[PDB]
Order: C-alpha cells, then structure tokens, then sequence
RNA sequence: UGUCCUACGCCGGCAGGCGCGGGUAACCCGUUGAACCCCAUUCGUGAUGGGGAUCGGGGAUUGCAAUUAUUCCCCAUGAACGAGGAAUUCCCAGUAAGUGCGGGUCAUAAGCUUGCGUUGAUUAAGUCCCUGCCCUUUGUACACACCGCCUCGCU
C-alpha cells in the first residue's frame, strides 16, 4: 500500500460518511518499490494532501522524519520532493491492518491489497 | 466474483484478442476525458482486473488506483507487477475515498454488471444510485469519468442513465462505431459539471364536386394588375 | 429478416430513451450522417472526425 | 440389419491373415454371453496409478493414390483441466440423468440424425412475475393537441 493511498482513503460505511477519514494504520512489513519521479505530480498534489492526517499517519507508522509544513515550490528542492516520493509512492505497506475511527471495522492489507467487503 | 478463480484468471492473462481489445478501449477511454497534456493526473481504475487498463495508464505516466471484488484478478495484477495500487471492494457499497480525490475516473466493462437483482437483499437501481453518488463524491470537482459498456438491451441503459442523472452527474454517452457490430462500444462520459389554391381544390375534392385537373399552371399570376 | 430485427431493436432503444426523458424531467430536472447506403459498414468522412454519436444526458 | 452378417478351426501379444460351413432370414450369426451395476485386489487427497491432447518409432488394413498424419494396434511423454458471475437450454414417471446397442449416409473412417433396451432419481398438481401467443373493453393514461410563457445591443 502506498502512503498516499491510505492518506486519501475513507470508510464506505453509510453511517460514518463523510467523516470516516483519516484511517488509523498498522504495519508489520514495509518494502520499497521504485517509482518514476515526476516532480510535476508531486508539486501539484502536495496541496491536495491533508497534512494533519499525514502526520498522524506517519506517527501510526512509527515514522517521524518528514517536513512539518506544506512544501510548495517550482520543483527546485530535490531533497524534499525525493524524500516525499520515497514516503508516499515508494514506501509500501505489504502487510498490515486498517482500523476505522468512527466504526471500528478492520481491513487487512494482505500483500498488498486491503479489503473493502461487507 | 466466483468466475475469476485461478483458472479463469489464467485464461484472462492468456488471451491475445482480449488483451488487445482491453488496451484499445483503455486508449479510447483515456483519450475521451480531456485531462491536460504533460500534467500527470490521479485516476480511479474501475474494473481493473489484471490491470491492463492500469498498465496502459502507468505507461502514459498517470497514477491510478484499481478497485475490484475478485481476489484472483488482484493476485494476477500483482503477479504482472503493475505500478499502481490495488483495492479489494465493490462499487455498489461505495468507493471509500475523500471528496476532491480523483482527477479522473476510468471504468472498463464494469457498469453493466449491477443492472440485475441477483440476491433478495440486492436492488439494481439503489446499488447503481449508490455507485453513482459515490463516484460524484470521490471525484474532484471539475473532473471527468469515462465508463465503458456493452449493453445487452436498453433496460440497462435507461437504469444506468437515470441513476447517473439522479446522482448529479452531467454529460452523456458516445457510441464508437454505432452501425458496426464488432467495433460498437458504449462510453458513458460523465462529469461533475399556389399552395392556397391547392388546398382549396383539395377542399372541393372532399366536398365531392367536380374540379379541374391539377397541373403545372395551377397557381400562376397571369399578368401585372394596374 | 435480420435487417428488420436490427431496425426494430434500434427503434425500441430510441423509443425507450424518449420515454425515459419525461420522468427524468418530472422527478428530476445517432450516426445518421455516418450511414453507408451501398452496404452495412462504416466509411470515413473527410469533413468530420472518426465516426461517433453523442446523445447528451439531461 | 444382413449377400455382406458371421459361427468354427489354425497363427500372431494386438490391429489383423489363412481354411471350411450357415443365412434371401422368428431357421444362421443369436439362449443377440452388451455396457452401466455387483463382488474381490491395488492405489490414497498428491496436476497423483485422475484426465487425455500434442508428439517419435514400428506394424497392419481400406483403397488406382494415404504426403498436410484415411483408419486401427503396441511402446515412449502426461499439457491445460481444482466444478467454472451472470445469456439462459431441456424437463413431471420408467421421465431427466448414467449406460451401452442398431438403421440411413459408407472401397475404409468416426461424426450427424433417428430409435432401442438396462440402472433408475429431486421438486410440483401451482402462477401470469417475465417472455411468446390468443381474446374483450377503450382512444380517459403518456404523447399530439388547448392556452400561457415565449434574444439584446448605435444612428
């Protein structure tokens, strides 16, 4: 699972809508899968990222070393964009669980696909 | 979902004509939504299956998330080493993403499936309305969605169009090769926004009286009148 | 026989859409130029793009 | 069903060769010694002694001619195949299904259609929900029609 995917994920339950976000995380197997680095995608879609949800998600995944503020620019800072590319698009949660904050239902990330069945 | 076990997934990966045609409507579908060039957008793949359309989206540089209910489709998609992310779920229960998430939506042969009532608890119209409302929710405002189908009659078409226009989507559908049979595809494209004397001679004919023959010079000015 | 079947099923789809329209207005708010006369098929036109038909939704 | 159906004897492990008789037929094949089924042995949850395709070699038969394998027999290999997602096909009693056997087409196929027998089931004595057909009423419903509402900016 890409970090951005759960960072945009919600809960499909009728009652919790549309406040089922953000999902709480758990990981027991973390891998790195290379992805082509297009800086236009990152530069455009950082403003789409909810930063408090990103910080609490990283805290759920034991990880702290992220920039704390919205990194907006003209794709000139290679280090920040590269690190966030590694986190969002390359850090993969192969195995784990997702718990919903407003309902408690758990979805198993099982190599590497979470389930969304009733 | 129980069609696509290991055997039918092994059939699906081993089908040259099927792979070629899924690539063809994947290309046509990506052409049909007017996403800007040189802007890598964020897309929702519906009916990804083995990720053939997802592989085409990853080939063009776009990033995508696939949604499906069969485990063997997602397993063979992982075995094909796709670049996008997969999610195991049904569209009829709702797509679980925040509002303002997907820059575009591509559904490939996945929308004719919800048109019939298979279980007693199931209901085609309400499931289709929930699917279209969840599409309108998870899509970013101003995005576009292309939905490919092969309607077997017009009942599926009228149900799909009513549930699409009731959930707030605006647009239509375009048919590729409507007059053909092998190339006819349906793409529902939606987004979040002298005569007088002739009549008198006929009147005299219905009154049953004798009339002159009707010829070229019936209504014709004889000469200027001063 | 099959040509009449095609014509009647196309007419049935068109009439079903045209009867779908009035309740869509109430409760809520095709390739004619691409016909080939000589035989069944689809011939390219120069003035217009590749053959298609757009029926907008209400 | 039969002047190609074959009984019997010899040979070859088999496809198949040789000889001698019956049958123009409830007379001979034929007391039609069939297959499912029963009994006994082995295998043991294993893409496996399941399943058979695709291959290599050899032999024989039918034919003027078998090469792109006419057909069969024996040996060597055991691919996919794990009960199959959304169109539906047929069916109420000796019926479906399993199982074999004949006629027509045929110098030789085995694959189509017709029937025949053996073992033999589940549900129901209901309905117009869908499809198709046949009736009665109607031109009340929708649509057409009524009426209303029906482009701007200088000289």
């Amino acid at each position: 699972m890409k970090l951005l995917t759960h960072n945009l994920l919600s809960s499909h339950v009728r009652g919790v809508g549309s406040r089922g976000f953000p999902l709480r995380l758990q990981a027991t197997e973390v891998r790195i899968c290379p992805v082509e680095f297009n800086p236009n995608f990152v530069a455009r879609m950082i403003p789409k990222v909810e930063w408090s949800a990103f910080l609490e998600a990283a805290d759920n995944l034991r990880l702290i070393q992220v920039p704390k503020g919205p990194v907006e620019g003209y794709e000139e800072n290679e280090e920040f964009l590269r690190t966030m590319h590694h986190l969002l698009l390359e850090v993969e949660v192969i195995e784990g669980t997702l718990q919903c904050p407003e309902s408690g239902r758990m979805f198993p990330i099982s190599r590497g696909i979470p389930n969304m069945l009733l | 979902e129980l069609f696509y076990d290991e055997t039918e997934a092994r059939k699906y990966v081993r089908n040259s004509r099927m792979i070629d045609i899924q690539t063809r409507m994947a290309g046509r579908a990506l052409e049909l939504l007017y996403l800007p060039e040189n802007k890598p957008c964020y897309l929702l793949d519906i009916g990804c299956g083995t990720g053939l359309s997802g592989s085409y989206l990853s080939d063009e540089g776009h990033y995508w998330v696939g949604l499906d209910i069969s485990p063997a489709m997602l397993d063979e998609a992982v075995d094909r080493e796709i670049e996008g992310d997969l999610l195991l779920g049904d569209m009829g229960q709702g797509i679980p993403f925040k509002p303002g998430t997907f820059d575009g939506c591509i559904s490939i042969s996945a929308v004719q499936w919800l048109c019939n009532a298979n279980k007693k608890s199931e209901n085609p119209a309400k499931r289709l309305y929930c699917f279209f409302a969840s599409l309108f929710s998870v899509l970013v405002r101003g995005s576009r969605a292309v939905l490919q189908l092969y309607p077997e009659n017009s009942e599926q078409l009228e149900l799909i169009t009513t549930q699409a226009t009731k959930a707030g989507f605006s647009g239509g559908m375009v048919v590729d090769y409507p007059n053909s049979a092998k190339a006819k595809k349906f793409y529902l494209c939606l987004f979040s926004g002298r005569a007088w004397v002739l009549e008198k001679k006929e009147r005299h004919r219905r009154q049953g009286r004798e009339v002159r023959p009707d010829t070229q010079y019936t209504g014709r000015k004889r000469k200027p009148r001063f | 026989r099959n040509k009449k079947h095609q014509k009647l099923k196309h007419q049935k789809e068109a009439e079903e859409e045209e009867l779908e329209i009035p309740p869509q207005y109430q409760a809520g708010g095709p390739g004619a130029e691409y016909k080939a006369k000589k035989a069944k098929g689809d011939v390219k036109k120069k003035g217009r793009p590749d053959p298609y038909a757009y029926i907008p939704l209400n």
